């Protein structure tokens, strides 16, 4: 447009609604296109005409306001939106414009102070409230410092507060204070995930170092002081990678690498040199990390050997030992330690994986190749330039020993993973990526396992399911929502690529894996769980999750595809068949009842090839990439019918789970077939009692031993009943030694 | 169609204005006069004078004459045929604004028709097409339909223009 | 049911197939509903959408068709059903070419599975083709340089690499294609990957 | 048992975090509440009639919570309708619900509330007609509802006086719970045509032909044109004395109007709060309409009040009105889940943790509420405000000997680590 286009607008209404309060309620509509034409005086008058005879609009009213403030006539905007909102009272944002507004004009009236009370109360210890109350008190020092001790008490979790404490440290110079509220800081979970922390934990520390301060006082606490940085470079190193791009990545690594050469020389055996140990270990991972994420934009020649030197990164990772716990001097610093060191192992571990599953024994090669001194002048050449002094940078002094060149056990992979849940404050991207990893493993992960790590006590099914109140979360609506989740993640990515592997991500290079609803929620209940909520955004987290748990239990309006549900169902009975306990057994196997008797429905009118009623706004995307199939119809029908079966059994319905067990001759029937014979012997099998009962006590666990060996007989002919079995084969095995020996 | 039907019913109500007028001078009976107020096709002045003379559920009803609901037109007859079977004793101009509501207020049992020698047929036909059942019909075959109810005087043109209006086929 | 198929069998002998489309359709008969239209719309699927054109007037019934065909779960067998989605998702792919959306329109054609753009599913993508309504291989030739052309932007804008391996793929898939202006077609593309390099 | 409870909650959240929407989790806890709410019911103590009342508003909240953060968050916007002048007021009504969602929602508080009243029985042996006994005495001269009133309510019998009593005090309390459809019925049914025709008037003129954009949730015109006329002449009848004071009652609140005072006194919090936000709905609209000019001046009769209040007013105002009822812990959640000032009232209820240790609902609640808001909303509640809220239920989930479920809960901090 121009002022041709909307000046010559003016004739256009003028010739269709030429009386003046037609005329003037037109301004608005007039107003709004000078707007657009970077016209400010004119708009000005033409909404001010509408709003002569439109005195009541709070949209008008505002419109005018936020046309002032681009005027900056802070008197007349706040004005504007004062009619506005005295209009009409559900404008939140216009309470904290006008309060935003006071505080910065003029603090000396108590208006000013009031608007800024509402605005309080209307955004509950957001950010930007805070930033109101500094401002309001800008208009000394020690006044400062209480606001701020004042507000860390109730909000010690917010990263701008605690930065401004090291800031207001750091302009008395008492740069002691300083670190040392920044160490007892580097003992909170969130702080530490923080990348703007961390950023000013590095700094505040350096300068502490060179800072005269520093020398004078001590060379006892050197060392404590020293192996903050250390960590706090590591936190900074994972966030820098995934959030920032190439060229500063690749910054943050050389002052790494200054730092470990400068502190391997004065080694010892305390925390310090404990710390090295570690972080020594995320150095290589990262670089690792932060190689693989350059090649990806690259070419293939550069791929593979970017990721043929990111597999010797990870491997020296891996290789570094879990350091000594013991060693430090309180309980809440060596749990730290310990949990990083999980997730090193956890992280470069699925990396060195899903690299070598790429070929054959492709580590051997990597290590073979490159362990050669040649690779560590390869490896600086690709992370660094040249130019810098080879002799101070750690990477290119480190002794390259006897490099395992030994693949990670997968048993050992999932104690590092459970371990490390808490490494990244459970963020549903970690779970969603670790998810991932194991997507592609013959070994599934203990989700049930991770979950407890992070909810203690959360009980596994909660009595009163019947309504859908967040109260009544339980570890399973979890479980069933991370399956969801990685299910909806992997087919995303799936297509993405197939418009274009997606195993070989590391970590911080892939982004949000999960949709903002997803993680919007798994945020919520999380903060609601922990008791790190906010009382004013109660009711709005609390209802957050409600929405949510109507889905996560199939109920009214679920937005679950067939497919999910299966998945979810199947996904369960197996989870559950394994468990020890009844109690465990009994929640799994009716979760997973649950969800199939939703999906027979579904699966019999697709059965018929007719069409299934699509979602409004689903909560896990549906995708015809997975949609069910004819063919696959009556294995879930059988493969549910045994999920019955073992309900029935594990409420007391024997004679209908045998009756139902025996019609179908599968390897996982056998197992409770077998499971429950050897029941009814054992307890009968010694009491004194009719000998003939005892025949027939006899004659089960006869049946039992048939059982375990047909079993074993069809086990070992082939590999896809290996695959099926309900238990590990050598479980199998164990009780059909001590069944013969009964 | 709602267009033409409302000038013809605006029409009409500038026609038999002093008529009516003439005879709500004369009333001696607040009910009477509401439906007078009606025959003007005044439902507001029906349901004010309803309100002021202490008729307020009547009052209520009015409002609906003009919206042509048939759940409303039903019941109005409903309403009429248990009075006309018992019902010891029904106000005169009561009945007659329930005939009015009930939608076909000739065509039926418990008629204006007799009205046809206390007013213009203009008048009448005014209640016709007015209330009568304006969204069913056409407003030729409305017309016919209170035609065929009454004879208009063979020498009258307004007459003779409404027949050849009606009479379309 | 009868007549509407013989006054729309007629019409349709006389090559009106806009109204024997419009006529079975009013019997709900699908089967020849689409048929039809994935005639009308071949010769129109790489042409340009302009107001009041021949495309617009046929896209516009095709998804008023594709609605009422959905909403009321309406299908002919999966060969004159499949083709007449796939079309009308290639008509979205030029639409959106001739407008410049060029990353939108990039986004499509990956979805459809139709052109390979990796070197593993040239095998599959190539036996497919073999099978696929003769109105969809006519306008191979077309989609194939639109995608090339479609690639050959993006590049003057590792990444490259990526390119590079996918203006390969569409090379030797179109080797292996016999297909509607080959000549023509299969050098242009070899073309194009070379300016890239 | 049913020291399971905690169970039921924990349950659902497991489900949840294992399916990897999230407004089940709340629909849940609704329906747990609910089961729980009929177990101290049935057969109990009566030192459990509390606690299962308790319950019951327990389910009531998460219900609401559903019901408005769906709304609210759920919120992928929809087109827009363009309205001509021509266009019925039917339309324009539509238009204000649709565009407006500060509005919508006091419908969506108004839709729950009603979800919740009680109504009375259907009353047993109904006469077979209307006014029966004065009509048999003799001396209804007229057979219509209007005819006692003008000349002396002397003329009608008392024990009809008393039967029109029981049916206005029903259809009143249908009213209430937003049965309209069967208070036509019971009005059709039991001989009261004329009331019948009255509670017709509740609906704005549609023209499906005039209307397109309703032409398929109508095929007839429906509804009444003259409707601000409809609505003085109603309000009026409302304010005529020697009428029965529940028919009263009825027309203030078709009218948009607060109902008298004999009726009014029995209201509880919710009763009473329904009653001033039909208040507020009546009034906007009527607002709306008169600055589209689809009001005709005929119409404007009388004068009824233009100003509209805020929830937020209405809110306090009903509070000081029962001060008791407004007082009670999750009833200050219901209100603070209607003006969205609910994280705000979170961390509230978190620093009051270091009264609301003594009542056992409350920490539960307050915690699984946080859980659901950072799911659905993540960010929504303050990472600390999380931490402190499940640090104190864990500690509980141990003081019942619960530890088996707690690991659930820790799903959502680093603070787990030291569990």
């Amino acid at each position: 447009r121009s002022k041709a286009d909307v000046e010559r607008y003016i004739a256009s209404v003028q010739g269709s609604t030429p009386s003046p309060r037609q005329k003037s309620m037109k301004g608005f509509y007039f107003a709004k296109l000078y707007y657009e034409a970077k016209e400010y005086d004119l708009a000005k008058k033409y909404i001010c005409t509408y709003i002569n005879v439109q005195e009541r609009d709070p949209k008008a009213h505002r419109f005018l306001g936020l046309l002032y403030e681009l005027e900056e006539n802070t008197d007349k905007a706040v004005e504007c939106y004062r009619r506005s909102v005295e209009l009409n009272p559900t404008q939140k944002d216009l309470v904290l414009k006008i309060a935003e507004l006071l505080c910065k004009n003029d603090v000396t009236d108590g208006r000013a102070k009031y608007w800024l009370e509402r605005a309080a109360k209307l955004f509950p210890g957001s950010p930007a409230i805070y930033k109101l109350k500094e401002q309001l008190l800008d208009c000394g020092w020690n006044k400062l410092f209480d606001l701020i001790q004042s507000e860390l008490y109730v909000r010690p979790d917010d990263v701008h507060v605690n930065i401004r404490l090291v800031e207001v440290y750091r302009s008395t110079k008492r740069l002691k204070d300083a670190v040392a509220h920044c160490h007892e800081a580097e003992r909170n979970i969130a702080l530490r995930s923080s990348l703007e922390w961390n950023s000013c934990v590095v700094q505040t520390l350096k300068e502490y170092l060179e800072s005269l301060q520093c020398l004078e006082s001590d060379k006892s606490d050197w060392r404590a002081t020293n192996t903050d940085l250390l960590l706090a470079y590591a936190n900074l190193m994972l966030l820098t990678l995934s959030t920032r791009d190439v060229q500063e990545s690749r910054e943050l690594l050389q002052s790494f690498d200054s730092a470990l050469q400068s502190v391997k020389s004065l080694g010892g055996n305390d925390e310090l040199s404990a710390t090295f140990l570690e972080m020594k270990g995320h150095f290589y991972m990262h670089a690792g990390s932060l190689l693989l994420k350059m090649g990806q934009h690259s070419s293939n020649v550069q791929w593979r050997a970017l990721s043929e030197l990111a597999a010797l990164c990870y491997l020296i990772a891996f290789q570094v030992p879990r350091p000594k716990i013991k060693l430090i001097k309180g309980e809440a610093g060596q749990n730290l330690l310990e949990m990083m060191a999980c997730d090193r192992l956890s992280q470069s571990g699925h990396m060195l994986l899903n690299l070598s599953r790429g070929k054959q024994d492709f580590l051997k090669e990597i290590v073979e190749t490159f362990a050669n001194k040649s690779g560590q002048s390869a490896l600086y050449d690709a992370l660094f330039s040249s130019q810098s002094p080879k002799d101070t940078s750690f990477l290119g002094s480190d002794d390259i020993g006897n490099i395992d060149v030994r693949e990670p056990e997968l048993e050992d992979l999932t104690r590092y993973d459970v371990g490390a849940i808490r490494a990244h404050n459970g963020s549903l991207q970690h779970l969603t990526w670790l998810g991932l990893q194991w997507n592609s493993l013959p070994a599934l992960p203990g989700i049930r396992k991770w979950l407890k790590q992070l909810f203690h006590h959360l009980p596994h099914e909660t009595s009163r399911l019947e309504t859908n109140a967040p109260e009544s979360i339980c570890i399973l609506d979890l479980e069933v929502f991370l399956l969801g989740v990685v299910y909806t993640s992997h087919l995303q990515l799936k297509e993405k690529c197939n418009s274009h592997q997606p195993l070989c991500l590391p970590l911080p290079v892939c982004k949000q894996l999960c949709t903002e609803r997803q993680k919007s929620w798994w945020d919520a209940v999380c903060t609601l769980i922990h008791r790190k909520a906010v009382p004013g955004n109660v009711a709005k987290l609390r209802l957050l999750v409600q929405h949510e748990i109507n889905t996560l239990r199939a109920q009214e309006k679920h937005g679950l595809q067939p497919a999910l549900l299966v998945h979810w169902a199947e996904c369960l009975q197996k989870t559950g068949s394994g468990l020890n306990s009844f109690y465990d057994q009994r929640e799994y196997m009716g979760r997973s009842v649950h969800y199939w008797k939703k999906v027979l429905p579904l699966l019999k009118i697709i059965k018929k090839k007719n069409s299934i009623p699509e979602p409004i706004d689903p909560l896990f995307k549906h995708f015809h990439s997975v949609d069910i199939q004819a063919s696959e119809i009556v294995e879930y029908e059988e493969d549910a019918h045994i999920t019955f079966a073992i309900l029935d059994a594990v409420n007391g319905n024997i004679e209908d789970a045998v009756t139902a067990f025996e019609s179908i001759k599968s390897v996982v029937s056998y197992w409770n077939l077998a499971l429950i014979f050897h029941r009814k012997a054992e307890d009968i099998e010694n009491d004194a009692l009719s000998p003939e009962e005892q025949e027939e006590c006899k004659n089960y666990l006869r049946k039992t031993r048939d059982y375990l060996i047909k079993i074993i007989d069809d086990s070992d002919s082939n590999l896809s009943v290996v695959k099926k079995l309900p238990v590990p084969l050598e479980s199998v095995k164990e009780m059909l030694n001590s069944v013969m020996q009964e | 169609k709602k267009e033409r039907h409302c000038r013809l019913t605006s029409w009409i109500v500038s026609q038999i204005g002093p008529e009516i007028e003439e005879k709500i001078r004369n009333s001696s009976n607040e009910i009477e006069q509401i439906f007078l107020y009606l025959l003007l096709n005044d439902v507001v002045r029906a349901s004010k004078l309803a309100i002021e003379s202490k008729n307020g559920h009547l009052s209520v009803l009015i409002s609906y004459l003009g919206s042509n609901d048939p759940r409303i037109r039903d019941l109005a007859e409903l309403q009429l045929q248990k009075w006309s079977t018992g019902g010891c004793s029904i106000d005169k101009n009561i009945s007659k604004i329930y005939k009015l509501l009930s939608g076909s207020p000739f065509e039926g049992l418990f008629s204006l028709k007799e009205l046809e020698s206390e007013f213009s047929w203009l008048c009448l036909l005014n209640l016709t097409l007015c209330y009568g059942q304006i969204d069913e019909y056409s407003l030729e075959s409305l017309v016919q339909s209170h035609l065929d109810k009454f004879s208009l005087p063979y020498d009258d043109p307004i007459g003779v223009i409404f027949q050849l209006y009606a009479a379309n086929e | 049911k009868p007549i509407i198929n013989k006054v729309a069998s007629v019409a349709e002998n006389k090559g009106l197939f806009e109204e024997a489309a419009k006529l079975y359709d009013l019997a709900k008969n699908a089967d020849k509903v689409l048929e039809l239209m994935n005639k009308l719309l071949s010769p129109v699927v790489p042409q340009i959408s302009a107001p009041q054109s021949n495309k617009e007037r046929l896209k516009n019934m095709a998804l008023s068709i594709a609605e009422r065909y959905r909403a009321q779960g309406i299908s002919a067998n999966k060969f004159v059903d499949s083709t007449f989605y796939l079309l009308l998702d290639l008509i979205t792919f030029f639409d959106e070419y001739h407008s410049g959306h060029i990353d939108r329109a990039f986004d499509i054609i990956e979805r459809l599975k139709l052109v390979p753009l990796n070197q593993e599913s040239v095998e599959e993508r190539v036996a497919a083709f073999r099978n696929f309504s003769d109105e969809i291989r006519h306008n191979l030739s077309e989609v194939l340089l639109a995608t090339m052309n479609i690639l050959f932007t993006q590049f003057k804008r590792d990444r490259d690499s990526q390119l590079r391996s996918q203006a390969r793929t569409l090379i030797t898939f179109a080797g292996m294609i016999p297909y509607r202006t080959s000549g023509d077609t299969n050098a242009r593309l070899v073309q194009m990957e070379v300016l890239m390099n | 048992y049913q020291t399971e409870r905690f169970t039921k909650f924990s349950d659902t959240l497991k489900e949840f975090k294992i399916e990897q929407d999230p407004f089940n989790i709340i629909r849940e806890f609704r329906s747990a509440a609910g089961q729980l709410a009929l177990d101290l019911a049935n057969s109990g103590d009566e030192s459990n009639v509390i606690s299962s009342k308790d319950w019951e508003l327990e389910a009531r909240f998460w219900h609401l919570v559903e019901l408005l953060l769906v709304f609210r968050n759920a919120d992928l916007d929809l087109d827009e309708m363009e309205l001509h002048p021509y266009n019925s007021r039917g339309l324009f009504e539509k238009k204000l619900m649709q565009d407006n969602k500060q509005l919508y929602q006091i419908w969506i508080v108004m839709v729950w509330l009603k979800e919740n009243t009680y109504v009375m029985e259907r009353p047993k042996n109904v006469p077979t007609s209307k006014w029966l006994n004065s009509i048999t005495s003799g001396g209804l001269k007229s057979c219509d509802l209007d005819f006692p009133l003008r000349e002396n309510t002397n003329v009608l019998d008392v024990k009809d006086k008393e039967e029109d009593h029981i049916f206005f005090k029903y259809i009143y309390e249908l009213i209430l719970a937003g049965a309209i459809d069967e208070a036509l019925e019971e009005a059709k049914l039991s001989d009261n045509i004329s009331i019948c025709m009255i509670l017709c008037g509740i609906q704005e003129y549609l023209n499906p032909v005039i209307d397109t954009q309703i032409a398929n949730e109508f095929n007839t015109q429906q509804g009444i044109k003259k409707h601000s006329l409809w609505r003085r002449t109603v309000y009026s009848l409302s304010q005529q004395a020697g009428l029965d004071p529940y028919e009263r009652a009825i027309y203030s609140y078709l009218s948009g109007a607060i109902p008298n005072q004999e009726v009014l006194q029995y209201s509880d919090w919710e009763s009473d709060l329904h009653i001033h936000l039909n208040q507020i709905l009546q009034t906007e609209i009527e607002n709306y309409l008169l600055e589209n000019n689809q009001v005709g001046t005929d119409e404007l009769i009388l004068p009824l009040p233009s100003h509209a209040l805020t929830v937020q007013e209405v809110l306090n105002r009903v509070a000081s009105r029962h001060p008791s009822e407004s007082e009670h812990p999750i009833r200050v959640l219901m209100a603070s889940v209607i003006l969205d000032s609910l994280p705000s009232v979170i961390h509230s209820s978190v620093e009051m943790l270091l009264d609301i240790i003594d009542k056992p609902y409350l920490l539960r609640i307050v915690t699984h509420l946080a859980i659901c808001l950072d799911i659905i909303n993540p960010g929504s509640v303050e990472e600390v405000d999380k931490s402190k809220l499940i640090t104190t239920y864990i500690s509980l989930l141990k003081l019942q000997g619960l530890y088996e479920n707690i690991p659930i809960y820790a799903t959502f901090l680093n603070e787990s680590d030291c569990l």
